[PDB]
């Protein structure tokens, strides 16, 4: 089974992927899953990337509590009591992120599905 | 809690 | 509070709306539904319709274990030992749906936000 | 039973 996993997800209501776990497998294709915000949903497997950490060289979204989001580059990773951080690099310079601070658009997503795809 | 896409 | 109320909510990869309860309010305007074909999500309060049964003359979709679906209108109700039979007529003929067998499509969902949603 | 995929 797959319960327990670490995953990236789509969040079907706004395309984007999100960090979180299975739980469950639910059948009918489809795996409950605890993502790292809190919320659950029955997801498809097609639509979970059975990849953690997200790879390098992999084209990312990166958030921030003081600029607005863009795509970036995974160039690094880290793990401190724990948690895992990312070392994302836009325009040259390269910056570092917590889990939750990194998603995948739609696009980003489906890139990675035929390699990392429950589906 | 980032600026992030609206869900 | 709407913990326990039937409704009509969307399955947001699919777009259709589907029959199930409420079971949380888990916050960020979503409610946790128990769908009544098993599955569970987190919904969004915009994308439920507080609305059982589905109203007479509702334009509707209506799905079987052994053939495809399709669109016509609710022409009847019937309860028996508590749950619920619709009853749907296309191109003239009636017949008969339970409860899981009728859906709304994306379109016929939307006509009844405005007097049914939860956003 | 038939559906929409999910």
């Amino acid at each position: 089974s797959f319960v327990g996993l670490r995953v990236v997800a789509k969040w079907s209501s706004n395309g984007y992927f999100y960090s979180g776990k299975i739980t469950r497998d639910v059948g009918a294709g489809k795996y409950k899953l605890l993502f790292d915000d809190g919320y659950e949903c029955d997801v498809l497997g097609k639509d979970i990337l059975l990849c953690d950490p997200i790879p390098l060289d992999t084209e990312v979204t990166a958030l921030s509590e003081d600029e607005y989001f863009s795509a970036g580059v995974v160039k690094g990773h880290r793990k401190e009591s724990g948690e895992l951080y990312y070392s994302i690099e836009k325009e040259g310079q390269r910056k570092w992120y917590k889990r939750m601070a990194v998603i995948l658009s739609l696009e980003q997503g489906n890139r990675l599905r035929e390699q990392y795809g429950l589906g | 809690i980032y600026i992030s896409p609206l869900k």
